């Protein structure tokens, strides 16, 4: 139910 | 599993407030703080990984808010400072299985919410 998650800019996905 | 927020109230502009989230029934869980103003969506504020205490912040939380955990007390805290009227909202704690891409993508458990109101 979260409109705006906190993105990790140094994650796994390229 | 259970989450319960406390510490909500009325704060003067520029003031501080500390919220608590009591947790029970946990694997590698994150406790996050999310806020929702009337008729708006839920916005991620700050999250902590209970295993090791690593943290991630929304841009507006950086510097002035600190999220922390006392695993012994099974409590997570959000210490807020320099509060403004735009910070007025229901604050929720939420739990999710650790996701390296960030916080708030799959919240599995929610607290009941605590009203924070900031005015002059």
């Amino acid at each position: 139910e979260v409109e705006t998650p906190i993105r990790n800019e140094w994650g796994c996905r390229c | 599993v259970q989450l319960q927020e406390s510490g909500g109230g009325l704060v003067q502009t520029g003031g501080s407030l500390r919220l608590s989230c009591a947790f029970s029934g946990f694997d590698d869980y994150v406790i996050g703080w999310f806020r929702q103003a009337p008729g708006k969506g839920r916005q991620g504020v700050s999250c902590i990984r209970l295993s090791g205490g690593g943290t991630i912040y929304a841009d507006s939380a950086k510097g002035r808010f600190t999220v922390s955990a006392d695993n012994a007390k099974k409590t997570v805290y959000l210490q807020m400072t320099r509060l403004k009227p735009e910070d007025t909202a229901v604050y929720y704690c939420g739990a999710e299985r650790y996701n390296v891409e960030g916080c708030g993508y799959d919240v599995a458990y929610w607290g009941k919410g605590t009203q924070v109101t900031v005015s002059s």
